[PDB]
RNA sequence: GUGAACCGGAGAAGUCAUUUAAUAAGGCCACUGUUAAAAAGUAUUCCCCACGCAUGUGGGG
């Protein structure tokens, strides 16, 4: 597999327009983007200089991980997206019309990964902190408003108890799970607690014209929200044969939105 | 919606539309006239036709032989606008 | 009316003493391995690799004794604990219960009636291989530049002194001759004792409630 | 009109910083100055986007630039050809009036984009001979319809009833 | 009447030896009571930058005088008052949340009979080598610039003297083995003193 | 299919020669952008689908 290097600038002049910055507001953008990363083929030919109108019919659905943190380079702040997939990526017809989202040209490097038995990895992981509770309906309703009755089953953010701490219960939440995906954690620390936010467009047919022809189609956008947390550690290996699979897909659910990459450095 | 929420040029969150073909105009034109853009290369594709004397033939965001002007003046809007102007003119 | 009430404490955005360390490259695992538990990997370094910080505070008494409308010893309470709070928080979460780190390697009350600062210390930026000197030689530079500020900024009006608070660790009795020290602390209690002694002349285990 | 009278009020709101951005471009377009774009852009297209009938953007460049450097009061009734006939109707009939006769018709030989100019002058006569008013909307509207013919016979019509006082 | 005042000061715009980095702390309200059910994008944006200033003040005898009435010794505190209050008050903007009451690190005080400002020595902005930082620069190419006026625009009828400020003399006026100005000194109210007693024989207590 | 029908005002021509709009002007005197904020120790994450339903796990926008 392949593994995708993208730098954008952060700082900079903070009286300009910053396109580059300004796209990773929302993370559907960040994840439509990378979707126009991955040509179909005649769409190259058809559209080599990717003007026509954009279908995502028009290009291929494979999935692919990414990560989006930040770092220092010398004297100047700079934002990394790593971008981890299995069929080779196509950045150059991706922001052949946006060189200016870019302040460092992209990179990509493969990657064969394997670890026998005896390897004491340090990893770097941003997991979706989502739990569907069983009770997570009691309709809290606002205004005057306080209490009606419905009942449905839905995903909401990991809660730990008051007299425990965050960071051990999110090391036993990734160990409860830990021996199906195939790795023992011995130290797991807490970086960082937060939410990632997004909107996402959806048609909506409003009242048919004289020959309309399928409606009028309106745009309505509704919310996306996730949590997300961070966290670092070391962490040996059992079974690689499951291991590979682990890395070759991702941890917890929201997997498109930037969650569930599993960095691995050997040791 | 026909354009799925993407500028044409630079694809990007598209947030206004730009004519074409101008006589279907005063609420008789149809979807084909129409193309969708940014604020940056809507900003470009107007700078681009204030003198050039088009009637009713206006600029086409996706023919290629207009790529390396818009391209061009949004290099320039990048390098010079001011968001604090715009922000305290309204 | 005037809702709004002046501000009676002043805090600075806290600056390091050194340049910002980049984190760990991720994208090289694809190309090389730094080894069988080497460097530029397990190194181990305790636990992290920490970063050491400047803190400013600047409470005024007046101010705060007015905006209460009177009540004294309110106000000393809240000047204790605010210190007590400022010398063992971190800022983000994770609290400590009791590791003894959370507690800072010097502190510097004074007891001017101008505010300076001593962020200048520090322009020179404190570069060093060796983490465990690191807040030595901080402490050294601020002790230098404290000691030049003091007797080249001084007027006979106002001559002032302040206390100070180590682990009797990076170097505290040595460092400008002992000339702003006074008293030598190397507990938080008796700091904020002696700092409520020259105050008003409370202490800190007197006054609790309202 | 509206969206006419919206823009000149819009005009004389403005202060002398952003009269001063508008005076630095006099003699160039509208596609070559970010700032300028920028103020003009941020001045004009809500009106546009309200107002069917606002004026067009080369008209209401012009009169933007002239209102720079000729900044003048807005009053109803001092349109240009009836304070060029009342300054006309006092120099000698054999040299100055031809002179200045010959610079107000050069105007109806212009198309709109090569007339900042020829008003800069007629602008700058009427400075010179104390003049503080001015009617910009009735000289929009002039600019906005120009090619047709009876507008100009209304403007040389108005100049022949203020010069035959 | 003639309600004008003509002037006694001239300050200029103080500008940094170098170029700006001008950034955006990003805030936000955080909520105090749970229950808040608002998700969006809610962060804030305020700036602010860090640098190192260079000012320039000048103070015309005559005509303070003057306008005083003649009153030498009330001209003699406005002086040493005006050069306490200009080496030790910062503008008080946005001060509660930055707090950033530093104190100058160089002043230099000249006697001349044209004002000339120095501020020509930072045209090229002071890049920062690692050996130095930025306050010694700056202050070896103020003594650089210095020098070269000194030795060029000079005239024999009119001498220049000029002290020297640092704290605990933690900064001289960098320049080789050259020593520009005829006395350093190495304290506040020192300095306030000698500037008095050059005037013409003022001293720091009874002019009060 | 009518005081009407049938019906060329046609051929032809350099407005060429001569001309500085020149001598002069300081746009000058006065002005804080101030008061405010955790991107993080939570108690519902904006939608769809596989399973048996002890504040349940998996998959996709
Ligand atoms: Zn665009």
């Amino acid at each position: 597999i392949y593994l995708s290097r993208l730098l954008i600038d952060t700082g900079g002049n903070p009286d300009r327009p910053r396109p580059g910055r300004k796209w990773l507001d929302n993370i559907y953008n960040v994840h439509r983007r990378l979707s126009m990363a991955f040509p179909s083929g005649l769409r190259r030919e058809q559209d080599p200089h990717f003007l026509k109108p954009f279908s995502p019919n028009d290009f291929q659905k494979t999935p692919f991980l990414f990560r989006v943190d930040n770092n220092i380079d010398g004297n100047d702040k700079r934002a990394i997206i790593i971008v981890q997939s299995v069929l080779e990526p196509d950045w150059d017809y991706c922001f052949q019309n946006a060189l200016d989202f870019l302040a460092a040209p992209p990179e990509t490097k493969e990657y064969n990964p394997e670890f026998k038995a005896g390897q004491l990895l340090r990893f770097r992981l941003r997991v979706n902190a989502s739990v569907r509770r069983h009770i997570p309906e009691m309709v809290q309703q606002d205004g005057q408003t306080i209490e009606t009755g419905k009942i449905l089953h839905k995903r909401v953010s990991l809660t730990w108890d008051a007299s425990s701490t965050p960071d051990q219960a999110l090391a036993d939440w990734l160990a409860a799970k830990s021996p199906k995906l195939g790795f023992t954690l011995q130290r797991c620390e807490l970086l960082q607690l937060g939410w990632v936010y997004g909107s996402k467009p959806e048609p909506k047919n409003v009242k048919v014209k004289e020959q309309g022809q399928g409606y009028w189609r309106e745009h309505k956008y509704n919310p996306l929200r996730f949590r997300a947390a961070l966290l670092e550690g070391v962490l040996e290996v059992d079974d690689p044969k499951l291991f590979l699979k682990t890395l070759s897909s991702g941890i917890g659910k929201a997997k498109s939105f930037g969650f569930g990459l599993l960095s691995v450095l050997p040791i | 919606v026909m354009d799925h929420a993407a500028c044409m040029v630079c694809k990007a969150p598209a947030t206004t539309v730009q004519h074409v073909n101008y006589r279907r105009a005063g609420g008789k034109e149809i979807p084909e006239d129409l193309r969708a853009l940014c604020r940056l290369c809507h900003d470009a594709c107007t700078m681009l036709e204030y003198g050039s004397g088009m009637t009713t033939n206006r600029i086409d965001p996706c023919d290629p032989i207009w790529r390396e002007r818009i391209l061009a003046k949004r290099k320039e809007i990048v390098e010079f606008r001011s968001r604090g102007q715009r922000f305290r003119k309204m | 009316s005037n809702t709004t009430v002046e501000a009676a404490l002043q805090v600075a955005h806290a600056i390091s003493t050194h340049i910002a360390r980049p984190e760990i490259d991720y994208f090289v695992a694809a190309d090389d391995v730094p080894g069988e538990d080497a460097g530029a990997g397990h190194i181990g370094e305790s636990m992290f690799a920490s970063a050491c910080f400047y803190k400013y505070f600047s409470i005024d008494w007046e101010q705060l004794v007015k905006n209460l409308k009177g009540d004294t010893n309110l106000a000393a309470h809240t000047v204790g604990a605010f210190l007590l709070a400022a010398a063992k928080t971190n800022p983000s979460g994770k609290q400590n219960s009791f590791a003894a780190h959370n507690y800072p390697d010097g502190i510097l009350v004074e007891f001017k009636n101008s505010p300076i600062s001593y962020a200048n210390a520090f322009v020179r930026p404190v570069s060093v291989v060796k983490e465990s000197d690191l807040v030595e030689q901080s402490i050294g530079q601020l002790s230098n530049y404290v000691n030049d500020i003091r007797l080249g900024y001084y007027d006979e009006q106002s001559p002032v002194i302040g206390f100070w608070f180590s682990p009797n660790n990076r170097y505290p009795l040595g460092y400008k001759h002992s000339k702003l020290a006074s008293r030598n602390i190397g507990n938080l209690n008796e700091l904020v004792g002696a700092v409520l002694d020259y105050i008003g002349g409370f202490k800190w285990e007197e006054v609790q409630k309202s | 009109n509206r969206g006419t009278v919206d823009f000149i009020a819009s005009l004389e709101n403005l202060k002398e910083g952003d009269l001063g951005i508008l005076r630095k471009l006099r003699g160039a377009r509208l596609d070559e100055k970010l700032p300028g774009f920028d103020l003009f852009s941020a001045l004009w297209w809500p009106l546009r986007q309200k107002n069917q009938r606002a004026p067009k953007r080369e008209v209401a460049w012009l009169i933007a630039k002239l209102f720079a450097e000729f900044r003048f009061e807005q009053r109803e009734g001092a349109t240009l050809p009836i304070l060029m006939g009342g300054i006309c109707r006092k120099l000698e009939p054999k040299k100055e009036l031809p002179r200045v006769l010959a610079r107000f018709d050069q105007l109806a030989s212009l198309d709109i984009m090569q007339m900042e100019e020829p008003l800069s002058v007629i602008m700058g006569i009427l400075r010179k001979h104390q003049q503080v008013c001015l009617d910009w909307v009735g000289l929009t509207d002039v600019l906005s319809f120009w090619e047709q013919e009876p507008v100009k016979r209304e403007w040389s019509d108005s100049f022949i009833k203020a010069y035959k006082i």
